[PDB]
């Protein structure tokens, strides 16, 4: 598949989008055939050369002056171990990663995104700008904040927190639904016929919520919507 | 001829490789050139395998190896009493040879299921809270497990010392210890008396893994041959965990696959060979015993580890010794909570019975309670009568440094606290209070001291309790 | 002053169930602590044993 | 030729050489047995278990006891069968060795003797019973709310003075007397002062003459302990197969069969498998534990006590283990220290057997009602340190006065505890059974004293017991 | 033979037709398609077997010839599971391969190749067929002790390292053909025994990573008388819905 | 330097002091050799015979009648893990312990031993 995606590349000068199903099987592929081929085990029982392996092929898929690449992976991580060498391995190739989650998963967030874990090179001030590059850090501080409570909520009980320890919890689990979307695949699982939100206003929504324009709405309402207005929406058909 | 020599092709690690033996047997002992023991452990199809007990720099490729036509055996005989002596039966004390004229071999099977007999004999250890709380039969095996600078060894030691009246031998084999430590050990032994029935087997750090792996056996072998006469036998172990990790190296150079927390697969039938030959032999065959007192050291209180957990399951009890309370001045340290002897209490002495249930019952109600130390008077039954009956009772089972004490003594004493009669003594006086009843006793009371010594039960109450009444007219409290 | 009795009963007995639910989250933390390491235990006594094999 | 001759001695390994044409096949049993010419040499006698081979005309062996003394030359000869131990009446009351060689001293068992393989395949599918059926021990709580099965796998489980042992006799003397067949104990990588108390107390008790006791105890090599089992369980199958009996049999440790089979594949240098166990060792335990079914004309029922390494029960020896059972017996030191015996946990006791379909809907009904109000009296049990006896309310109360009165019942009165109590045994059908726990459920003896219940057979004693007592 | 490729991508069609199973907690909220594979997970007494032969029960009405593979069972399980089909009449359309615990390891290897493989014969035929594994990861096992004694380094968990590419190759084989190659359908229903629910283990995941959906039992819900112990949060169907009468998706 | 120290008080009859800098890193060093030499590696990849080079090492440091040998020796401690290996066998052969703490370091208390973590005979 990259070898057709380059000659695109090279001999026309065309952007290309490449898709790769399960980039990890290939190593796994490798793994299962190392051992016939005589050479010692490595660790977790990975063969010696997963790491050439790997770059050989991944430094390939890149965009040059004559043609530009954009390419999206999946990479299955084994176990739930992201530890593991494979995923480990693959982290210093890429730009942008988004880690999903079992435990957002199986709380009914989707697209269960990790916000902590996944990062990007292009979150810089000059690159979305000012007001984004702030509204997203403080998203990420509460969300930070709302994770370390995690214990003394579980153990002394949520009463004994503090004024602004409550506000910071309060706002969180906004967040962390609002974070979740409907999407036009997941149509055949659900009725919900999806949304498509721009980044305007993405951002402008989660700094209404910041600024604690929506904190009388009930938690539910922020699951599963686009825009912020489809918040209200969803209140409104619950009663307010 | 090449049936009885052979020569070395492979020397490394303590283990070599040697062609030719044609009729060595397995197990058997070989002798190098240069006076060096060694072991007979694998007959391969071209090649012999040879682990060797001694400095193996003075071995070299090609230099001959002679047959000795004998299963590695140890010497044994009363003539080793009173010496401190290597696994293989060479002295290291100096004074001359050892001159015996039997031997036993280090391997022999344990007593067989008909052979036994119910334990029903106490071992006196001398100290108050193992002849109360822990009992100990002649013929059991007790694990002692603790962790660094508890005061296993002092217990051992203080164990061997106050057999000195009793029909016992008594053996100290000492594995993976400093040599100094060693010393000072036989010397404190000689200062008291114990060396006139007593043999020490030494296996210091700096010998090669094989020896020590071999001390306890060797201990075990000297112990046999005096408990098949119908004799009664202690063994010592000092570290079970060190002969365990001696094994461990030894089983890898060997280049055998490891097994679960990187100990050997057999780890626990090793320790099961050494503890099964230590039991209570039936009339049958005359009324010998052999008891044993394992040591295993732990890591920061660690029960759960696997060495602990092995002796454990092998063993018929376990003495759990606690940092906190050595630091904290209670220096027997012993945790009467966690500590159990399942074969024991049926060889405990009537007097000492009818006693020793109140004062566990304190000694387990004066634990809880310290947590609500915080607060002083909630109850005066709760704290005020709870909480000094158990202080006197930590007071009263606090012991000193190789000085054990008559179990008529104990039995007096533990029944003057159980009953009362420490009520209105101040807990700071109690130890001079137990010194002052002491030699009260051996002035005036040698006549319930002799009844217990001969009925082995309680003296009459009344008489008793006016005896204990007329001590304390006289002692001071200051 | 019986207010002031009241607010006494009323933290020891909030202490009282914090400190068991602390115990008990403990409890399982550990538990799943002692579960864990001997995953890590078999993954090393596996990579010596294939070490030693390919030899 | 039927002659061999060893080439390696490494342990408990041994090596032997045979003519071609002339191997004998695996867990084949090979005899040395050697007379010292002279003073370099020691007497051997030796039995060793085929376990591969090696080729070029090699076969590499197991030994059963220790390999000191052995040459490499010796002599090696072919028994053309496995092991091989005695079988019917002659060893009841016998003590064998896992060689079925007696280690009482009642004499050597005659050489016309019958002697059964220890290896053999599991029973056909055409052979095995078409229902399950319930095996009637006696004991009400047994019967009541944990069922055994013709064929079942029982595991047990208790600390240390709790009854295991008197329980494990009572079950015996009750097969004995009611359903006509005996039991087999094979001990297993266990305590051997602990297997002598065991010979006593049996003895004791009158029930030695009915059972046959093999030990293989803690001391003894892997090769040993490994078939320990499988000799116990050789001599069980005879009564089954030839006089279509109901048989016990007692393993007391299993988990020790697993550790000697570890042992015993590291030697043989196998790739230690996950958690350093045996690669083989599901295909072992199914190997022993498929043996043990109900037939056409017999059953065999095991009662087994499992060891859990580090108390994980995800680990791989107690996973394999419990796939096989079928039920699941524990012991309470609280029940013990309060005076109820056999002691029996009516809540952590667990069994496939007790459905509607097998044990029936009268007998379902009034097991999952008693359950309920056990669960319900724990319940209070916290509220009444709570708030106070007085506070709850009435109908808690009456929840409390039948669940003092049930959990009194549940106890009874062994024959083997008569040389304790002084009290005579009872054994209790489960109709019966059933029958007073649905009298007491329904309110019909609410005036009668709780401890008229204490410890008693059928319902109609606890009547005789009240009439007594007031 | 029992090695065969398995229908390729142009072979295939979306599952559209229901597999009634009888069961409501099934049926309503995780539905099952034909040519569907669905996995059944749970711990040890959970009803894994119970539902399978509901299941298989159920189909008498419905033209589908039914499998039951049994890896590693007892042999007195196996015996009373056949005794209830014949019962209930399923032996009149139901093959049941069968291999112990005492057998050895490659017959555990190889028993749900041959019935995919028996399977095979009448999907191919333009008919609907059923096929239950009533456990892979005792298969796992006995692949494992294959390989360890093959001396093949092992690698997570000491499984040699295509434990996927074995379930995967069995699995794959399971598919909905098109008109071009008949129409014809096969169903599988794996089964996987976690221990103390942990679906985070590695042949559970290898397992999901494979199938259409999973339904997870619970042990919990098991005990205290949930008894289909059907736990609808990690239950899920990923190819169901579209293979569901209208009444039912209404 | 052990046979450096051991002349002064074989042949001169003195009292020497023989300060180590760190054992930790002697024990690295010789699960480095093993490793090369390809032995099976001990519990967490320590060498089989760490206990015995260990006991090789320190039963040479001991009192005489011709003089005496005082040994002060640094040991260090990864991720505060002293059930490591090679402290865990470092403690048997010592008379005297002595626990630093960067707890007690911030404070700015020097030498920042602590007083309830160190032991003597
Ligand atoms: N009852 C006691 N009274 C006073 N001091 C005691 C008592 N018991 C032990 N000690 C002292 O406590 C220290 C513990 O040394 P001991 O040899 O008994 O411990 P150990 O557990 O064998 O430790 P190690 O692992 O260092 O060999 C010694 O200094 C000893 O003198
Ligand atoms: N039914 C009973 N009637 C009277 N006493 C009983 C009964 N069951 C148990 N006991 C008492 O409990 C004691 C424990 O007996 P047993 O040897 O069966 O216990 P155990 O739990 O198997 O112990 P161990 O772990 O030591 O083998 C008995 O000696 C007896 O005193
Ligand atoms: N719907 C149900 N109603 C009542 N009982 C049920 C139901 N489903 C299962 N059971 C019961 O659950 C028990 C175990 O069920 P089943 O044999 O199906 O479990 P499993 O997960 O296959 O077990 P195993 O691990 O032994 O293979 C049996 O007693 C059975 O009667
Ligand atoms: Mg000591
Ligand atoms: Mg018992
Ligand atoms: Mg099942």
């Amino acid at each position: 598949g990259l070898t057709m995606a380059e000659y695109f590349r090279d001999e026309q000068g065309q952007d290309v989008l490449l898709f790769i199903d399960n980039i990890f099987r290939f190593t796994q592929a490798g793994s299962e055939v190392s051992a016939l081929l005589g050479r010692m085990p490595s660790a977790v029982g990975y063969q010696p050369t997963l790491a050439t392996e790997m770059g050989q092929l991944q430094e390939r898929i890149t965009s040059t002056a004559k043609g530009s690449i954009t390419s999206i992976q999946a990479i299955y991580v084994p176990a739930d171990d992201y530890t593991d060498p494979a995923p480990a391995t693959t982290f210093s190739h890429l730009d942008a990663t988004t880690n999903l989650e079992r435990k957002l998963a199986e709380m009914g967030i989707y697209p269960a995104v990790d916000p902590l874990a996944s990062t990007s090179r292009a979150l810089a001030p000059e690159i979305v700008g000012e007001e984004h590059y702030q509204v997203a850090r403080k998203v990420q501080q509460t969300l930070q904040r709302y994770k370390e409570l995690q214990d003394i909520i579980a153990i002394l009980g949520m009463d004994e927190l503090s004024d602004e320890d409550k506000l910071v919890v309060h706002r969180a689990r906004r967040i962390q639904f609002f974070l979740s979307q409907n999407f036009h695949v997941a149509e055949q699982f659900t009725g919900q016929p999806g949304s498509y939100v721009p980044v305007k206003e993405t951002v402008r929504g989660f700094k209404e919520i910041l600024e604690g324009k929506y904190d009388h709405l009930p938690e539910d309402a922020f699951r599963l919507v686009g825009r912020i207005e489809e918040v209200v929406e969803k209140a409104k058909a619950m009663g307010v | 001829q090449v049936s009885d020599v052979g020569t070395v092709i492979q020397v490394g690690d303590g283990i070599a490789r040697a062609h030719g033996l044609d009729n060595v047997m397995s197990g058997e002992l070989v002798e190098f050139a240069n006076g060096v023991m060694g072991m007979a452990l694998n007959l391969e199809e071209n090649n012999v395998g040879i682990v060797i007990l001694g400095p193996y720099t003075g071995i070299k490729e090609g230099d001959e190896v002679r047959r000795t036509g004998r299963i590695m055996e140890v010497p044994v005989g009363e003539a080793l009493i009173g010496r401190v002596v290597n696994p293989l039966g060479q002295p290291v004390d100096g004074l001359g040879p050892v001159e015996t004229t039997e031997t036993r071999p280090i391997e022999s099977p344990a007593p067989g299921v008909m052979d036994r007999r119910s334990v029903h004999e106490p071992l006196q250890t001398g100290i108050k809270a193992i002849d109360a709380l822990v009992p100990i039969g002649r013929g059991q095996r007790e694990l002692i497990i603790g962790d660094r600078q508890t005061g296993k060894t002092s217990v051992a030691i203080d164990t061997i010392i106050n057999q000195k009246d009793q029909n016992m031998i008594s053996i100290y084999v000492a594995i993976g210890q400093k040599e100094s430590t060693v010393r000072t050990v036989v010397e404190t032994l000689r200062k008291h008396g114990a060396l006139d029935y007593t043999i020490v087997v030494t296996a210091s750090a700096s010998q090669p893994a094989p020896l020590l792996f071999l001390a306890p056996y060797a201990g075990v072998a000297m112990g046999e041959y005096f408990m098949y006469k119908g004799k009664h036998v202690l063994v010592v172990y000092d570290d079970l965990s060190k002969q365990a990790a001696a094994y461990r190296e030894l089983s890898l150079l060997l280049r055998r696959p490891p097994g679960r927390e990187a100990y050997p697969g057999d780890i626990f039938y090793l320790h099961s060979r050494l503890l099964e030959r230590a039991a209570k032999l039936s009339d049958a065959k005359g009324g010998g015993s052999l008891t044993a007192l394992p040591f295993v050291e732990t890591q920061a209180g660690d029960i759960s580890a696997y060495i602990p957990t092995n002796v454990i399951s092998i063993t018929d009890g376990q003495i759990f010794l606690q940092s906190d309370l050595f630091f904290s001045g209670v220096r027997p340290a012993i945790n009467a909570g966690l500590s159990v002897s399942r074969v024991g209490g049926a060889a405990q002495i009537k007097a000492m019975k009818k006693v020793a249930g109140t004062l566990r019952l304190d000694l387990a109600a004066y634990r809880e309670l310290e947590a609500f130390a915080q607060f002083g008077s909630d109850l005066d039954k709760a704290t005020q009568a709870k909480l000094a009956r158990g202080a006197r009772t930590v007071e009263v089972l606090k012991q000193d440094l190789h000085q054990p004490i008559p179990v008529e003594k104990q039995v007096l004493i533990i029944y003057a606290l159980t009953r009362g009669f420490l009520d209105d003594i101040p807990v700071e006086d109690v130890r001079r209070f137990e010194k002052e009843f002491y030699l009260f006793l051996d002035q005036n009371g040698q006549h319930l001291l002799e009844h217990i010594r001969t009925t082995k039960d309680l003296p009459n109450e009344d008489d008793l309790n006016k005896a204990i009444e007329a001590f304390k007219k006289t002692f001071v409290v200051s | 002053l019986d207010a002031k009795a009241s607010e006494h009963a009323a933290r020891m007995t909030a202490m009282k169930n914090a400190t068991d639910n602390a115990n008990e989250l403990i409890r399982t933390l550990t538990l799943s602590y002692n579960r864990a390491r001997q995953a890590a235990i078999t993954q090393e006594i596996t990579e010596i044993v294939a070490g030693a094999n390919a030899l | 030729m039927t002659r061999g001759r060893v080439i390696q001695v490494m342990g408990p390994v041994v090596d032997v050489k045979f003519e071609n044409g002339h191997l004998p096949a695996i867990y084949n049993a090979l005899k040395i047995q050697h007379k010292a010419r002279n003073e370099n040499e020691v007497d051997i006698d030796l039995t060793l278990e085929v376990a591969l081979h090696l080729g070029d005309d090699t076969v590499r062996t197991i030994a059963m006891a220790s390999t000191d003394g052995l040459i490499r030359g010796m002599e090696v000869i072919d028994t053309g069968a496995p092991i091989s131990v005695p079988v019917g009446e002659v060893t009841l009351g016998r003590v064998f060795n896992v060689l079925g060689e007696p280690i009482d001293l009642e004499g050597d068992i005659p050489a016309d003797a019958r002697r059964d393989p220890i290896h053999r395949p599991a029973p056909k599918f055409e052979e095995l019973a078409t229902e399950v059926e319930i095996l009637e021990t006696g004991i009400k709580v047994v019967d009541l709310l944990a069922p055994y099965i013709k064929g079942g796998k029982i595991g047990l489980f208790g600390g240390a003075g709790v009854g295991k042992t008197v329980l494990i006799q009572e079950l015996i003397h009750n097969i004995a007397q009611e359903h006509g067949g005996i039991s087999v104990f094979a001990g297993v990588g266990e305590r051997t002062r602990e297997g002598n108390d065991l010979y006593h107390e049996m003895k004791d008790s009158g029930v030695i003459s009915k059972t046959a006791m093999v030990f293989g105890q803690m001391n003894e090599p892997p090769g040993a302990r490994m078939r320990v089992a499988l000799t116990g369980l050789t001599m069980a199958e005879y009564f089954r197969d030839e006089q279509g009996q109901d048989v016990l049999l007692f393993i007391d440790n299993i988990f020790r069969f697993t550790q000697a089979g570890s042992e015993v594949s590291a030697l043989l240098g196998r790739m230690p498998s996950a958690v350093g166990y045996q690669p083989t060792l599901a295909t072992e335990m199914g190997q022993l534990q498929e043996r043990i079914t109900s037939t056409a004309k017999g059953s065999i029922t095991s009662i087994q006590a499992i060891y859990v390494p580090a108390d994980d029960y995800t680990d791989p020896a107690p996973a394999t283990t419990f796939s096989h059972l079928d039920a699941t017996t524990n012991l309470e030191r609280k029940l013990a220290e309060m005076g109820i015996y056999p002691a029996v946990d009516p809540l952590a006791s667990t069994s496939r057997a007790l459905a509607p379909e097998i044990v029936g809907e009268e007998h379902y009904q009034v097991a999952r009602k008693v359950q309920q109000t056990l669960q319900r009296y724990k319940e209070l049990q916290d509220i009444i340190a709570i708030l106070g006896m007085d506070e709850l309310s009435d109908e808690d109360k009456l929840v409390v006065h039948r669940a003092r009165r049930i959990q009194f019942f549940l106890s009874q009165n062994f024959h083997v505890a008569e040389q304790f109590t002084g009290q005579p045994g009872s054994y209790v059908p489960v109709k019966e059974t059933v029958r007073g726990f649905k009298e007491i459920l329904e309110g019909k003896y609410d005036h009668l004293p709780e401890d008229a219940f204490r410890l008693v057979g059928r319902i109609e004693e606890v009547v005789e017991k009240a009439k007594a007592m007031g």
